[PDB]
């Protein structure tokens, strides 16, 4: 099947440059163009440019002087580079392929890459448990979680038990603290009868700081 | 460049109903419009191309219509998996451009939140700060209010909250609120309380704990 897979998120300083790699499978770059689209809360979805089968490029008008797209056909990789970055370039960047070699009907999308443009420095999170309580177990169900505190930039990814626990999980949108650092919580509701035997571990990954923190969440004695 | 205008911003619909999304172009685009679904934290998914043409793997309940400047995406019999944002795209005129999205909300019966309070962890307290967390789980509708009280005094200026997007399995929301204190301030007070109001609650619900007990 057709797949597009992107490099990870990261922080760039104002005035610097970003580089994103899109690795494709299921089709050849010699037969399809690959397009780039970004999405932000403030500007919505915005088409950025394309590299066509034969290597020609088109860049959307706002970006002609600071965008470069090239590729490695033999390795099925497309490289997106953008220069002179400012705050309003913070966005999720996607690569995409159309149904037909020449068209813009985007049937296949990468997973997206969050690029943050800010003068701040990267900081990985501290992770604290939100232990299940005894006076707080409502009708056979208990709530527990993890507090993911004081990191920059977004995003963090949280899983529970390495992906084996997905039902009842709520990972909340991050809040920006007045310190300029993000915090979020992730919770899960589980059977009260399970709390003595079942282990619950929250897995927190922050690619920009290359940190992965696993925290076991236990009833207290 | 062509502006694509989607209105309204949010469409709230009951399960099983037919829902229609509007997209209008600032100049005629013929039938050169495509539609996408984007679920929370997901990538766009192509639903319809060229105003009305079907896409492999998309349920038959999705269809599109229109020509010129006035276009519609329709879902017959909407269901929970349709909870998402919906975008239009024109490509009659370079550069291709996108609408700003319409959010689909599915109505359901009123559900009061289940409320949980979490003291700061001993590990956090080591480092000089105390975060108290209040969870409001699986409620509808989205409006909810949290009040923090410390020794029965209403707190202001030291909390932040976050709300999830609508859950595609049960059509509810959840909310987390964090009260942040210094360890020194935390250890000066006894009763920590989260007080919750919601349409499904005829009286406020309070969850509290006594520090150290």
């Amino acid at each position: 099947q057709v797949q597009l897979k992107q490099s990870g998120p990261g922080l760039v300083q104002p005035g610097g440059s970003l580089s994103i790699t899109c690795t494709v499978s299921g089709f050849s770059l010699t037969n399809y163009g690959v397009h780039w689209v970004r999405q932000s809360p403030g500007k919505g979805l915005e088409w950025l440019g394309v590299i066509w089968s034969g290597g020609n490029t088109d860049y959307n008008t706002p970006f002609t002087s600071r965008l470069s797209i090239n590729k490695d056909n033999s390795k099925s990789q497309v490289f997106f580079k953008m220069n002179s970055l400012q705050s309003n370039d913070t966005a999720i960047y996607y690569c995409a392929r159309a149904l037909t070699y020449y068209d813009y009907e985007f049937a296949y999308w990468g997973q997206g890459t969050l690029v943050t443009v800010s003068a701040a420095s990267t900081k990985g999170p501290s992770v604290f448990p939100l232990a299940p309580s005894s006076k707080s177990t409502s009708g056979g169900t208990a709530a527990l979680g993890c507090l993911v505190k004081d990191y920059f930039p977004e995003p963090v990814t949280v899983s529970w038990n390495s992906g084996a626990l997905t039902s009842g999980v709520h990972t909340f949108p991050a809040v920006l603290q007045s310190s300029g650092l993000y915090s979020l919580s992730s919770v899960v509701t589980v059977p009260s009868s399970s709390l003595g035997t079942q282990t619950y571990i929250c897995n927190v990954n922050h690619k920009p700081s290359n940190t992965k923190v696993d925290k076991r969440v236990e009833p207290k004695s | 460049d062509i502006q694509m205008t989607q209105s309204p911003v949010i469409l709230s619909v009951s399960p099983g109903e037919r829902v229609s999304f509007s997209c209008r172009a600032s100049q005629s685009i013929g039938t050169n419009i495509h539609w996408y679904q984007q679920r929370t934290n997901g990538s766009p998914r192509l639903l319809i191309k060229y105003a009305s043409e079907s896409i492999s793997g998309i349920p038959s309940r999705f269809s599109g219509s229109g020509s010129g400047t006035d276009f519609t995406l329709s879902i017959n019999s909407v269901e929970s998996e349709d909870i998402a944002d919906y975008y239009c795209q024109q490509n009659n005129n370079w550069p291709t451009t996108f609408g700003a999205g319409t959010k689909l909300e599915l109505k359901r019966t009123v559900a009061a939140p289940s409320v949980f309070i979490f003291p700061p962890s001993d590990e956090q307290l080591k480092s000089g700060t105390a975060s108290v967390v209040c969870l409001l789980n699986n409620f509808y509708p989205r409006e909810a209010k949290v009040q923090w009280k410390v020794d029965n005094a209403l707190q202001s200026g030291n909390s932040q909250e976050s709300v999830t997007e609508q859950d595609s399995k049960d059509s509810t929301y959840s909310l987390s609120s964090t009260l942040t204190l210094s360890k020194a301030d935390y250890e000066k007070h006894k009763v920590y309380a989260c007080e919750v109001t919601h349409q499904g609650l005829s009286s406020p619900v309070t969850k509290s704990f006594n520090r150290g007990a």
